[PDB]
């Protein structure tokens, strides 16, 4: 028995129930904001302004400047992050979330600018294509947690065949001190760093940037941005 | 979303 885990392999007892519980889960949580964030509904706005400020940088500096046609939203739930990050920063998004009764809310939720919301993906991470060559940004937010690491590790290299040229993938999620750690409540993990920059490696991406988030609550996992294409 | 630490 070793000082600790590092891969979801030595947590996940069985692959088919960590899906099928953490899909209940989420048909149990309230359409809110406060529901996406777990009771942390306080904190939107210190997160958004932050994913703002770094998402930026990729397309208003530089002389290959990502574009601004089309987001994809991953596990984007009722579109917190759609409304306030992605629609006033790209023509169209899409969101894919495994929960209808999000997606469903969201038109409601996203009000007028959410007629600029074309696909509503209903699927899980684990089992959708994004497209080739569609989007400027793929953007996963607070689920990475729900994929094995082979799903994982594949989601991300479909999600690089998808990327527009100069296009980015963001990861933004919640990393582990050290190892890999099950919530058995949801059913999740969180990993630590440097078993998410080996994912990442599978599945053939590059590092452009990485950044702790600032000024959360004490008593919360670290959240770290990644850029990668 | 956001956890508070194991
Ligand atoms: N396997 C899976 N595939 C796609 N979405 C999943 C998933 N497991 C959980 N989800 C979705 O992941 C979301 C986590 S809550 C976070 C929502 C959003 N990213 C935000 O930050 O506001 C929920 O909407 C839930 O339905």
């Amino acid at each position: 028995v070793p000082r600790g885990s590092h891969m979801t392999s030595e947590v996940i007892e069985d692959e088919k129930q960590f899906y099928s519980k953490a899909k209940t889960y989420w048909k149990q949580i309230p359409p809110t904001v406060d529901g996406m964030l777990g009771g942390y509904g306080h904190i939107s706005s210190i997160d958004i302004n932050s994913s703002r400020k770094f998402l930026q940088r990729f397309l208003r500096e530089g002389p290959n400047k990502t574009g601004t046609s089309c987001a994809l939203d991953c596990g984007a739930g009722i579109g917190r992050i759609t409304k306030r990050l992605l629609l006033p920063l790209f023509r169209e998004v899409d969101m894919v979330d495994i929960t209808e009764d999000f997606l469903v809310q969201a038109k409601t939720y996203l009000g007028e600018e959410g007629k600029r919301v074309r696909n509503y993906f209903c699927c899980g991470l684990q089992d959708f294509t994004p497209e080739p060559d569609s989007y400027d940004v793929i953007w996963i937010q607070w689920v990475i947690g729900h994929l094995t690491d082979q799903h994982l590790a594949e989601f991300l290299r479909r999600c690089k065949g998808s990327l527009r040229p100069n296009g980015i993938i963001v990861i933004k999620d919640n990393m582990a001190q050290e190892g890999v750690i099950l919530d058995d409540v949801d059913s999740s993990v969180c990993r630590d760093l440097d078993v998410v920059r080996r994912i990442i490696c599978s599945a053939g991406l590059s590092l452009l940037a990485e950044e702790r988030q600032e000024n959360l609550p004490d008593e919360i996992y670290h959240v770290y941005s990644f850029a990668l294409r | 979303g956001p956890r508070r630490r194991s």
